[PDB]
This record gives C-alpha cells, structure tokens and sequence, in this order.
C-alpha cells in the first residue's frame, strides 16, 4: 500500500488502483501578504475623490 | 449491441430542448 | 452506466463502483445580495 499525497493521474491509474480521493486540492495563487504601504506624499486628498 | 445510460433531469446536467417534442432519441436532451 | 450528479457514498460504493469523481463539490453558504442626492443632511434628523 502507498499511503502519501499521490496525485490521481491517467498513467498511474493505468499501472496501479487508486482510491477515491482522500483530499481534494488544486493550483492556487500565493502573494505577499498585503501588509500596510508607506503614505504617500500627496496623501492628505485621499479622504476626498478626485 | 446499444448500451443503455440513465439520466436524472436537473439543469444544467440534463434538461428539456425548447422543441423537444419535435425531436427524437439523443438529440431531445442536452446539458453537461 | 449512469451519468448523473450522482453523489460518491460508501453505501452506493459498496453496492455499486463508481469511477473518479469528474466534478468536485461541497456544502457552500448562498446569501441575498446608492446615496441618496440629499445624503448630507443624514447626520441630522429633520
């Protein structure tokens, strides 16, 4: 038995038996944590729009 | 030899055709 | 062979086989989802 996070694929299902999923998973985005940004130098219109 | 598949109606997977009536065998039914 | 939104179950599994789920899902939540042109008096009852 192979008990590891083995991805469910074509070939390997065609060489070994696979069970059904034990955790679902797919491609995400990762960033930088947004964090707070320096002000600018013009900042005190922001309160108002343009 | 025709093999025989089941179907349950619930849109979007299988629903009616708007002339269905008209229609025949695999061609009355579309969906995902 | 049915093709259906037919939910993966152990009780339907070990009665029936089921192939990889080609569509994944899960229990989600569904919610119901302009100032007004005098909107500067709010503040102020009239």
């Amino acid at each position: 038995i192979a008990i590891a996070p083995l991805t469910i694929t074509l070939v390997r299902e065609e060489v070994i038996d696979f069970s059904k999923p034990f955790m679902s998973l797919g491609i995400s985005i990762m960033i930088k944590k947004p964090q707070k940004s320096k002000p600018g130098v013009f900042s005190f219109l922001d309160p108002l729009a343009y | 030899k025709t093999v025989v598949v089941t179907t349950i109606l619930e849109s979007p997977y299988v629903m009616m055709k708007k002339n269905h009536e008209m229609l025949e065998g695999n061609e009355r039914y579309e969906g995902y």
